[PDB]
């Protein structure tokens, strides 16, 4: 019994020594020390923390919850994400405050990765910009998960000149890191969680103009695991050194890494792009070739739209094969993708379906959106949408999705499915009101019927209702006389 | 709101509250399990002919989470030794979900109708004294043929009425002020709400093409299966827009027949 | 025939008697041999030849081989100023625009400060394959068109296309000359904003004190300073407002008039922004000082669309306040003012107005906007919705101005009202099949509208007409069977 119980150790840990991950990690949280009725014995807890170390096979780091106080044109507000669904998109009018807590966010995650990658630096602090007018202090906490065991992370900051309140606890993301160095220590192919940002900058950044002289291609980039978070949490994603990417792998091609990274990343914008085949690099004036639909063309001339996309699809595969080592399937990890502005120079074909072919190609990811199109929106459950407004969260209403485009506006985007003041939608709404106010026929709604007959024609729905309703009460002038 | 009567207990909310004098909602829910939930349930509906008794829709018949039960007077109003106002058989009612699943107290008012907004105005206006009982219309008291509730075609809003309104006293209050308790039934609920008014504008939709024909025939097929019995969702909408038709109302009147 | 050709006697005593100015500008031509070379004399063209509200409004254009299309023609309307043309991203909608852009960079080049050039067309915007290529132009000033062309050949084939700038130099002497009768004349406003607009507002940006230091004087042609590369200069539109306030601070320190333009300014910005007041600047280090609703904000916090709005209004109203000296209505003018994706970074409920508020505030100004939005389509007539597919131009369907989004959705972009993969939109199909069928009330008929019905609700408009529909014929055929 070694003087310690060994009754709740043993319900705990039982599916520990099967593997399971997160019984490890709960043992060494109080059996080292002493908080719990266990002893303070430092054997196995020390030996739960280094297999724990080798436990980790499929998992997914989530952020689960946010706290915001006084941050940034919010007072309070508790998110609480979803740890079923891979997706949580953001909806709301502009100046309610969408990219406050996507910064937020960032924020939250500029410290996991330095605490993840070899460095231990710093992320950054909540700036004087980012406090509220005539406001003291400010919260950013935010918890998170992998395999299941909650990790909490508080970034605040207070003016010292008024008072001193709030404290900053970093705390669980030093175990996770810990956790994740200790796995690279026992075997360097061990899967690493991505972390990325795409702000409303990432289009300017694809340009294939003079590489050799502008940069990222006059270097000696060595592809490691721990360096590829660079300029991740930041806004324009990395095209330069994509198109770096696609020289030395062509290159080299002339062994299986060619064969089996170059094939995947090729298919992930071959199947997001509707009709762009057949990659190649242009060795003389150093540009990109593309064959949508049989003829050639350069990356400098494409759609804006395939360019974006293109850019951004690009860079998560390049960030997942290069956090991955060898494995049959390099784009399935795990990560933390935010996406500011999805329906961003895109079409309303393409919008009903950028979220599920994102999560058919990168499965166990989650993708965190802001978005102001319907169309997106009503392509996920409406448990998965939240309607920020007024600094306050509303969830959005029942059965979004598969739902029309006009209730979605209606009910979601407090937008009218007319326009507002449209003189043909204010001759509309006056007919409507004529025909219903036993008034019709008396020479001032004949002549509004035929103006709005001569436009929307004798076949839109709603006239065609209105006429079915003179059509009856002109019946009705007939058998009562 | 219809008008509904209640036939007679099943000697099973008999002697519950026997063996449990004082009254706790949840632990009715949480007893032996389902069985008496279920049955409970059942004989709510069934008197009310599986519809709800606050915004006429469609009980699912085969779906009992889709099924709720809202106590009229409000079940936070329970008082120590005045009143057991969680288990009698008279402030039982079958009520909807109300535009909510989960009850997450944060969806949009609006949208929220029927049962939930209830609850809403309560907590946004501290309403301390749930005794709705005079204030709102009670659907167990209500006169059988109500003219209470005038059919706004236009917009699909059920409004109120001169008419009827200065003639007819519910609860015990003077006749002469039932249109601030009918104005207060509608503001209270929101029966007229973006997902009501846009489904009660519909059933005029069916009536009148069911009309495009200029056959009576038909027309009398329509009356004859809106005003037989067993009622259907939304029959006070159809009575209203029955009794809005000078042709309807001749034909089941005697003058201008087929 | 001839002295004063008795056959059109009455027409040049017509244009005689001008009394106007299309009267009196067609006669420079008119005696300078219109009809054939004679007559060259300078008398007859120097008082029926030597200006006040006008339209430079560009009309049509035809391409030729550039960027995807291979033939194309528009014409664009003359009595309403929008244009809103709609398709596919991927068939074409900005090789219009920049072909419009190549073309308008030579016009206000060449009434700037002097006739030059400095866009041709490029190696890379030629057609796969084709050679010849031409982005053929023709303007309209007070009814007058003048043509213009560009051309470009690949392997030296000179002889299937040539470049006559011609008419557009006629427009630039006219201009001068305007400006040499009388330097307080109307300019037009030739500009655009590519999808980068707001990409330059920054809150280092704001501080400045490192980017522009220099000694600029405002003049007219001020406003022709990189106003073609798809940026919206709102650094220069604080150094205006900076010396705007500095010179109103010396005016009532020496009080201790010429500051209309400012209010004007800032009232323009105030009518589209909402609730949006009290704009001040900051002497203390440098910014710019917003209030919203009582509360004191900088430029640097505030969301995308105000930003992206305030920076397009801020540099509109400033090129046309410099460009209109002296004038009660400065924000009038004329102008051809391309916008590329004005339906970006807005809500839904400012998309709807976003056309609207922009004709009305700048009301003789042209825009050719390009949008992807249907909450934006529903606004203008569809006479002037121009579906660009397949490489073709095709007429948007009538009844635009005033529409449901479904039916624009589902009418000019060819897109499903609902999601067409998503699976309670094929169980909808399936059961609504099934509704209009005689398998109603079937066993999987119930099932799958339960499974709607827990989803969507029971109060849904679709659900509704299946559920009579489904009572009209379990009544119909029970009481017919029965009898
Ligand atoms: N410190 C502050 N002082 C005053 N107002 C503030 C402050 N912080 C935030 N606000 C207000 O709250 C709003 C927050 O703007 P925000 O960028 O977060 O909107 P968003 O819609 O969430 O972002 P995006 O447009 O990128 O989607 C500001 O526009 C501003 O009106
Ligand atoms: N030299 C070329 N060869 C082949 N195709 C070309 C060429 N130049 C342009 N294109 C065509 O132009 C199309 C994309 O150009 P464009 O930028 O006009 O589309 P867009 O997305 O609608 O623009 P925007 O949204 O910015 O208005 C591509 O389908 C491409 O095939
Ligand atoms: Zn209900």
């Amino acid at each position: 019994m070694e003087q310690n119980l060994p009754s709740r150790i043993t319900k705990l840990i039982k599916k520990s020594e099967s593997g399971d991950f997160a019984s490890s990690y709960q043992l060494y949280k109080v059996f080292g020390s002493k908080e719990y009725g266990v002893e303070p014995d430092e054997k196995m807890s020390d030996y739960f923390k280094e297999l724990s170390a080798k436990q980790l096979e499929g998992g997914q780091l989530r952020v689960a919850d946010i706290h915001l106080e006084n941050y940034k044109g919010f007072e309070s507000l508790i998110m609480d994400f979803s740890m079923k669904k891979n997706s949580t998109i953001l909806v709301g009018n502009n100046g309610c405050g969408k990219s406050t807590i996507l910064d937020a966010i960032q924020k939250g995650l500029t410290h996991l990765s330095s605490r993840l990658s070899t460095r231990s630096h710093n992320g950054d602090g909540i700036e004087k910009h980012e406090l509220r007018k005539g406001q003291n202090y400010a919260s950013i906490a935010i918890n998170y998960d992998y395999m299941g065991i909650r990790f909490p992370m508080i970034i605040a900051t207070t003016e010292p000149g008024y008072e001193d309140r709030a404290k900053s606890n970093y705390s669980g993301i030093n175990e996770l890191g810990s956790i994740f160095k200790t796995a690279h220590s026992i075997n360097p192919n061990v899967s690493f969680p991505l972390i990325a940002m795409y702000t409303v900058e990432r289009a300017n950044d694809v340009s294939t103009r003079d590489i050799e002289n502008s940069e990222e291609i006059k270097e000696a980039q060595i592809w490691d695991k721990f360096k590829a978070y660079n300029k991740s949490l930041t806004g324009k994603a990395d095209f330069k050194l994509f198109f770096r990417w696609f020289k030395e792998l062509i290159e080299i091609e002339n062994y299986s890494v060619n064969s089996k990274t170059l094939h995947t990343v090729e298919d992930a914008m071959y199947s997001f792009l509707p009709g762009f085949s057949n990659l190649k690099l242009q060795r003389a004036p150093l540009d990109l070739i593309v064959d949508k639909n049989n003829v050639s063309l350069s990356v400098l001339q494409l759609s804006q739209g395939e360019k974006t996309i293109l850019a951004l699809i690009a860079d998560i595969a390049r960030r997942l094969t290069l956090l991955n080592p060898n494995s049959v399937n390099p784009l399935d990890g795990t990560g933390i993708v935010l996406i500011d502005e999805i329906d961003l120079h895109l079409h309303p074909s393409w919008q009903q379906n950028i979220i599920p072919r994102l999560e058919k190609t990168f499965k166990n990811i989650q993708f965190i959106v802001t978005t102001h199109s319907p169309q997106v929106c009503h392509t996920i459950d409406s448990q998965n949408i939240w309607l920020l407004k007024n600094g306050q969260k509303f969830k959005a209403p029942k059965g979004v999705r598969g739902a029309i485009s006009s209730w979605v506006l209606e009910n979601l985007f407090e937008v009218a499915q007319r326009p507002p003041e449209d003189k043909y939608t204010k001759l509309l709404q006056e007919y409507k009101n004529l025909v219903f106010s036993e008034k019709y026929a008396s020479e001032d709604a004949r002549k509004l019927g035929a103006t709005l007959s001569q436009h929307f024609g004798p076949d839109d729905e709603t006239l065609v209702e209105l006429k079915l309703e003179i059509e009856k009460r002109i019946w009705e002038d007939d058998f009562e006389k | 709101l219809k008008r509904i009567n209640k036939t007679a207990e099943d000697q099973f909310l008999i002697n519950f509250k026997a063996q449990n004098p004082n009254g706790t909602w949840d632990e009715f829910r949480n007893h032996e399990q389902g069985i008496l939930y279920k049955r409970l349930k059942q004989h709510i509906c069934n008197d009310q002919m599986y519809l709800c008794a606050y915004c006429e829709i469609d009980l699912d018949r085969e779906n009992e989470h889709e099924i709720k039960v809202e106590h009229f007077k409000s079940k936070s109003g329970s008082l120590p030794g005045g009143s057991n106002w969680h288990l009698e058989w008279s402030n039982l009612l079958a009520v909807c979900l109300g535009g909510t699943n989960t009850g997450d107290d944060f969806e949009l008012p609006a949208n929220l109708s029927c049962d939930s907004y209830k609850s809403h105005y309560e907590d946004k206006n501290k309403i301390n004294d749930k005794d709705w009982t005079g204030k709102i219309l009670l659907p167990l008291t209500l006169p059988d043929a109500h003219n209470f509730f005038t059919f706004e075609k236009v917009t699909g809003k059920l409004l109120p009425n001169e008419s009827y309104c200065n003639t007819i006293s519910i609860d015990g209050k003077p006749a002469a002020e039932t249109l601030s308790i009918v104005t207060k039934t509608i503001e209270v609920l929101n029966l007229n709400c973006s997902r009501l008014n846009n489904a009660r504008r519909k059933l005029l939709f069916h009536f009148n093409n069911c009309a495009r024909e200029r056959n009576l025939r038909k027309l009398h097929n329509l009356l004859l299966q809106w005003n037989q019995g067993e009622p259907k969702f939304f029959q006070t909408t159809r009575d209203i827009i029955i009794r809005d038709d000078r042709i309807c109302q001749g034909l089941l009147n005697g003058t201008i027949r087929y």
